[PDB]
């Protein structure tokens, strides 16, 4: 239903949070699709309850992103490997984070056991 | 007036314990991660083993 009344001539907020609390322990695929697009016109805490309650990772990790939570952006690719993680993606968040301890225990996903472009990623640092 | 005025959970369970299917589900979507992880990263971080090991041949 909200599928309109979000084109309508008179669409708030709140539609398209709500819209977030079905597209996260329901629908996950989709639920990417939709905040790529609709980010700004949205809450985010209340949501990371709607998203930690859907692992929903790969954008559950985005959101952080743009909300400027790194730290924690950043830590959804170390207990969720395959799911977010993108090679270099991670390579962009690290820097504006103000926390420097991460990153040891980061090269550890990386360096650990991450070899050949673990090194690369000792350079922007 | 009284109706509507004095106004201002009837049958808990497709109303409810719905709730478990969703929760059901997604209990079993959250499997995977955790042991795809180790079981691939077995097979990656040995091959890697060999990576060095490979590194300490040809260099000798």
């Amino acid at each position: 239903m909200l599928e309109a009344a979000l084109g309508l001539e008179r669409a708030h907020m709140g539609m398209f949070t709500e819209l977030a609390i079905l597209y996260s322990k329901f629908k996950p695929q989709k639920m990417r699709e939709h905040l790529e697009l609709f980010w700004s016109r949205v809450n985010i805490p209340k949501v990371l309850r709607a998203a930690e309650q859907a692992h929903l990772w790969a954008e559950l990790v985005f959101l952080y992103d743009k909300y400027e939570e790194y730290d924690n952006a950043i830590i959804t690719m170390m207990n969720h490997p395959t799911d977010a993680w993108k090679e270099g993606q991670f390579k962009d968040i690290i820097t504006k984070v103000a926390n420097v301890e991460l990153y040891y225990r980061a090269i550890q996903f990386y360096l650990e056991f991450k070899p050949l472009l673990l090194n690369d990623l000792l350079m922007v640092l | 007036x009284x109706x509507x005025x004095x106004x201002x959970q009837a049958d808990r369970l497709t109303q409810e314990p719905e709730s478990i299917r969703k929760w059901r589900e997604e209990q079993r979507k959250r499997l995977q991660e955790l042991d795809a992880a180790s079981k691939v990263m077995e097979q990656e971080w040995r091959e890697k083993a060999k990576k060095d090991l490979e590194e300490w041949n040809q260099r000798q």
